[PDB]
């Protein structure tokens, strides 16, 4: 699945 | 497939978390898993917190759960209440 | 009366579950108490995983709480999200 | 402190007026939850022996005050308790030690 | 006694 | 702060405090700053906000700095309260 | 006490001893001393003919000494002294319920 | 003239008070009754925050009580607590 | 103790 | 009866 | 200021 | 501000 980087 | 147990700490706020995190699906049983942690961004206010843990599954953000959901929807709360101090809570293997 | 508990949570694998469940209530305080493990069938998809035990206090299921509720209410709310994988959150005593 | 909690539950039975504690909001600079700032010796939860100072009250029969502020927090707290005008499921955390 | 099997 | 009566009553206890936090005041007395829900003084319900101290268990308070008041009052903690409270 | 109480002072007159002409009784937490109160006003006594003295009230103080932080015993002790005069007239402070 | 009376506090701003005061004595029971305001002069602090009032009984002055003493000693005890801008006063009102 | 004065 | 001013 | 209670 |  999707990988979000919260920057 | 692991136990976890949950764990709630204050992380202050790159006025972020600074963190990568990535769904988890399970392939054979056609499932979604949750919002786990990848990478805590060195510098980050996670990282200077020092708390948050790789492999961490974020579990509510400031009393918004993430659980009820599924890895798309959830992802999309975590970033709307980042938007709008987090109030995490986590779940932390204890295997 | 007695016992302090903690919250873990696990994900339980099914043939894509084999328990029995019991409310437990106290007499003198005329009070519900909430959903047990009564027994885990031998075989069955919760023995497999073998995460589950007897005594814990199911608090929820799939993301959806037992808790505000009574136990003929949680009990449904239980049936009710059985409808791949199932995500227990279950309280288990230390103490 | 700022450091990192473990959630608890017990029940704590009552009629021996309340608890028997007292609660205080906290916050910090820009809060963080009500905490067991004392509990009264004789106490219900005195007796029972398992709450203790500095335990975040996280939820009251089923009642989260997470997500709230203090203010409303506090309020939920009081009317939760509310009971009489015998027994409180009560969820705490708790520093790991 | 509410008792709830999954079989 | 206004003209003030004297009023006596009884507070009863049962283990916890009064319940209250009060404040100091050219030096002038302590005053009921906040009354705790729930504390021995807000069961009661008879003491209010910005009543002065005036005696507790016939120890006088007054002539006394407020550092020595606040004193007085620790020291002496059914408590007999003498308070002055505004009508003007 | 009993309920919410103000001060009130009058001057008492006294002849030829008497005493006010009343009956007073300490008072105590059936579950700690609580003062001494007025219990009853024997007529023809210096409280009855001045008329100010009421039942259920505190006395407070007799002529400027306080009786309050006093135990019930000390308490009327000091009262009963402080009643000679080797004519006379004793100032009461007592403590009257307004609620 | 002391009739019944009620006790209460004010503090006064701030010459003096701007008030004259004068013992009470009882002729026949041999008895002094306190101090008394017997006059309060029109401009002064006393007149200008307008709560003292002609024929109250002094009772405290910034927690000094009069109360127990005789007039000579309580009009001292009151002239010493006036030398050391604010004054606490208790005094004590006739309701009767 | 209840007593006359 | 000694009148004083204060 | 404070935030107290009892209950 | 203080208890008691």
């Amino acid at each position: 699945n999707m990988e979000e980087s919260f920057v | 497939d692991g136990t976890r147990e949950f764990l709630t700490f204050e992380v202050p706020l790159s006025a972020g978390l600074g963190v990568s995190v990535k769904g988890n699906r399970s392939k054979e049983n056609h499932a979604d898993l949750g919002i786990f942690v990848k990478s805590i961004i060195n510098g980050g206010a996670a990282s200077k917190d020092g708390r948050l843990r790789v492999n961490d599954q974020l579990i509510a953000v400031n009393g918004e759960s993430l659980l009820g959901k599924a890895n798309q929807e959830a992802m999309e709360t975590l970033r709307r209440s980042m938007s709008t101090m987090i109030q995490l809570i986590v779940a932390r293997r204890i295997s």
